[PDB]
């Protein structure tokens, strides 16, 4: 349905004109940074998970140009767009953030994997990262210096609004911040952990679920992009946060990730909307990306029952994990609550908990249907009690049980229902969460969706010419510039020929002319042919297909086997 | 539909299939807004991956080719089968050059020829005056197309346009045979003493081709329809 196989990897590679700065190495800023993609693209390599990987390219410059690779760009193409960034523009580290965004968040609304106001599905996630090569220099636009970061809000994408914040669940950033020095630092290559950076874009990063690298040798270089490689998982961002008293701490809040495996992977239940939905409501309310999920450390029982689907989701390492395995409770469970969810109560019901794993080697959480402790011994009770055939009484809990249980959570329900055997407990209605205004707007927000991205995959090939002019000063006509496509036919021309040159490519052209009595009538040579580009140099499995064949008879590398 | 457009690595192929299935059983199914509904959805155009195109309706002709069997002795049909008949024509042309093919052509026609045929037909001209009022060349009209044109012959506005180029093929020499059958077919439809044939003779009066051979034969076949009316 989703393919979470497929991770997507963003590179938002800083071209500003400060990346032309240079380190001890002899290169500059972007050299090591085009040199650190290769490296994490070697390293990813050595994981088979790798293939199927998108890579994405996307720099500081204005939108016609900032996507290099975007999608349906394949491998060649981005290697080819890599090699020849060229760092000349303004630190527009916002704008730039804000069109990587909306590039990775250019197909959500047409696929609907957003699942706006339907309940958040951590299943229905295509896993990106952001990451940002840059330095620490300052931010820059043609007014002044901005001192801190701000992604831009006017052109907003159809739909923007329906979520408050640019990044999606999941999407993490992460900063990798050079700040090799020019000098040959004494420090030694010492192996502690790489520090967090200080620039503008670390707020940002820690938000979206990320963190950003401070770079300031070879060696740390190293340390980051494997770090990195390692935090490569198709997962979610979620908002962990404590509610109630004790049973200010790093475990109180965290942006941990939870992991979703695949084999296309597969759940049901879905994360509770925060607001109650309503039939007479014109707008959705907007939705934090992160959800603010609530936990409150009282350890109760993880009630389960034989048959039901439940949706196990794998925390990656955190201290709010540190704490949970710390404790050493694995037969106990901390109830987790979505505020808001419910109709009238402001923590709302619970929906699922953590459970520390029987090894204390992992936390997962457990995802239930909504109000979980009431349906579930109502649950069992309709196939222990009476085998499928609700009472009186039973059919009435249950309806009580309805009133408190959103409209969103419906579908699973009947799914799960129908898939131990009950497939006629509920009515076959569809879900009252949305009105028609609303399901109206999300169809248009589709349509509108599909045509800015059919607009914009179109758009990255850069089919434009530079502005190759000299706009001449009163105190209209500009002077021209050289440009890449105007290569010179010298003798389809006479105007590209030099006058020291003039004679002997006089000669030239008028014996290529005369002399090609059972020859070849070709232009310019030593031009058009042997100014091959370079990859396509020593190509020789391509050049001896073009040759006709012979006949059968019976410290890396050094151009050949 | 999500999942038919998300997992368009491996899609649906039965979306197609199932049309000539259900077509052949219950004819009134296919006339849901449903499948219209569906088609419009699925109708944004895109360059770079996407299925904009349309698939294989052979099953399809076959269907309504076979439908117009037992709709022999119909004199009441529907609209939508008016609708079907006439966006049949809108196709590739893959049975029209056949001669074989000719009575199942006809039967087509026909279908199309009355309770909601009147509002039918005047609902598919109005769609096809916007390829009417463009100025196609007469070149781009294939060979296997005039069975087309000439089948829809009842509308006399039709017959009056293809009249109106008799004088412009008069001095193409690729066209001696459509001339020489726009000549028949002025001939032949010389029974009706109308604004359109008026008009048609007017234009074709004026104008004089250099070989003698088809101007004598237009003269003689004007002269045997003057001889066949006694309106003339």
């Amino acid at each position: 349905y989703f393919q979470s196989n497929m991770p997507i990897l963003l590179f938002l590679i800083d071209t500003s004109a400060s990346m032309n700065q240079r380190s001890h190495l002899g290169t500059t800023y972007l050299d090591t940074a085009k040199g650190a993609v290769e490296t994490f693209m070697k390293l990813r390599a050595r994981d088979p998970a790798s293939r199927g990987d998108r890579y994405m390219l996307v720099t500081f410059e204005e939108p016609p140009y900032a996507i290099k690779a975007g999608w349906k760009e394949n491998h060649a193409t981005f290697m080819n767009e890599l090699k020849n960034l060229q760092a000349e523009g303004l630190t527009t580290l916002g704008q730039s953030l804000r069109t990587a965004f909306d590039l990775l968040n250019l197909n959500r609304l047409v696929t609907g994997i957003d699942n706006y106001g339907q309940g958040r599905n951590p299943f229905f996630l295509e896993p990106a990262i952001i990451i940002t090569i840059t330095d620490g220099s300052k931010l820059t636009t043609t007014s002044g210096v901005q001192d801190e970061l701000h992604l831009p809000l006017n052109s907003p994408l159809p739909g923007s609004e329906l979520t408050k914040e640019p990044f999606r669940w999941d999407q993490r950033l992460f900063a990798l911040v050079l700040r090799l020095p020019g000098t040959m630092s004494v420090e030694s290559e010492q192996l502690t952990g790489v520090p967090l950076d200080d620039s503008a874009i670390t707020p940002m990063c820690e938000v979206t679920g990320g963190r950003s690298y401070s770079v300031c040798s070879p060696r740390m270089l190293n340390q980051c992009l494997e770090s990195l490689v390692q935090k490569v998982q198709s997962g979610v961002v979620i908002n962990f946060e404590k509610a109630g008293p004790d049973p200010s701490q790093p475990w109180h809040s965290c942006h941990k990730l939870i992991y979703v495996r695949p084999n296309v992977p597969i759940g049901h239940w879905p994360v509770p909307e925060s607001f109650w939905p309503d039939q007479n409501s014109p707008t959705l309310p907007p939705r934090t990306s992160h959800p603010v999920v609530k936990f409150s450390c009282t350890d109760c029982e993880p009630m389960v029952i034989d048959k039901l689907p439940f949706d196990k989701y794998e925390l990656e390492p955190s201290p709010l994990t540190q704490f949970i395995l710390e404790r050493k409770s694995p037969q106990t469970c901390w109830q987790v609550y979505v505020s808001n969810s419910a109709k009238y109560s402001e923590l709302g019901h619970p929906f699922g908990y953590l459970k520390a794993s029987t090894a204390l080697n992992c936390v997962n959480l457990f995802v239930m249907p909504y109000n979980y402790p009431v349906l579930l011994p109502l649950l069992d009770d309709l196939f222990k009690v009476h085998k499928a055939k609700p009472t009186l009484k039973w059919r009435q809990s249950f309806e009580s049980y309805l009133k408190t249980m959103p409209p969103y959570y419906l579908g699973p329900l009947k799914k799960a229902v129908r898939m131990m055997g009950a497939p006629n407990l509920i009515a076959d209605s569809m879900e009252y969460g949305l009105s028609y205004s609303v399901i109206s707007y999300l169809k248009k927000l589709s349509q509108q969706a599909k045509i800015e991205s059919d607009r914009v995959i179109g758009s990255v090939g850069k089919k434009v010419v530079q502005e190759t002019g000299i706009k001449v000063r009163s105190r209209g006509f500009q002077v021209a510039l050289l440009n890449k496509d105007l290569k010179p036919q010298t003798f389809r021309n006479a105007y590209d020929i030099p006058r020291r040159n003039l004679l002997d490519h006089l000669t030239r052209m008028r014996s290529n002319l005369l002399k090609s009595t059972r020859r070849f009538l070709k232009g310019q040579d030593e031009d058009q042919v042997h100014s091959v580009p370079i990859a396509q140099m020593g190509n020789y499995q391509e050049y001896l297909k073009q040759v006709p064949s012979p006949l059968r008879e019976l410290m890396m590398i050094d151009e050949a086997d | 539909v999500k999942q038919l457009k998300v997992t368009r690595a491996k899609p649906d192929s039965t979306l197609y299939l199932s049309l000539m299935y259900l077509a052949k059983i219950k004819p009134n199914i296919f006339a849901t807004e449903g499948v219209i509904e569906a088609l419009c959805s699925l109708l944004r155009r895109d360059a770079s991956i996407n299925f904009k195109a349309k698939g294989n309706s052979l099953v399809s002709v076959l269907a309504c080719n076979l439908l117009m069997a037992a709709y022999e002795e119909d004199e009441n049909w529907p609209e939508i089968f008016v609708k079907v008949y006439i966006e049949d024509s809108l196709g590739e042309r893959i049975w029209v050059d056949s001669p074989h093919c000719k009575t199942f052509v006809d039967n087509i026609q026909t279908a199309f020829n009355e309770e909601l045929a009147e509002s039918v037909e005047e609902y598919v001209l109005d769609m096809l005056r916007d390829q009417l009022n463009r100025r196609q060349p007469i070149d781009n009209v294939s060979r296997n197309l005039l069975r087309l044109l000439t089948s829809t012959c009842g509308y006399k506005e039709v017959r009056l346009l293809a009249v109106q180029k008799l004088e412009m093929w008069l001095q193409n020499p690729k066209l001696t045979r459509p001339a020489q059958d726009l000549l028949m077919s002025v001939c032949m439809n010389c029974n009706t003493h109308g604004s359109e044939d008026m008009d048609v003779i007017s234009h074709l009066i004026k104008i004089r081709l250099k070989p003698k051979v088809l101007l004598n034969h237009f003269m003689l076949c004007i002269r045997e329809l003057l001889s066949a009316h006694k309106d003339n």
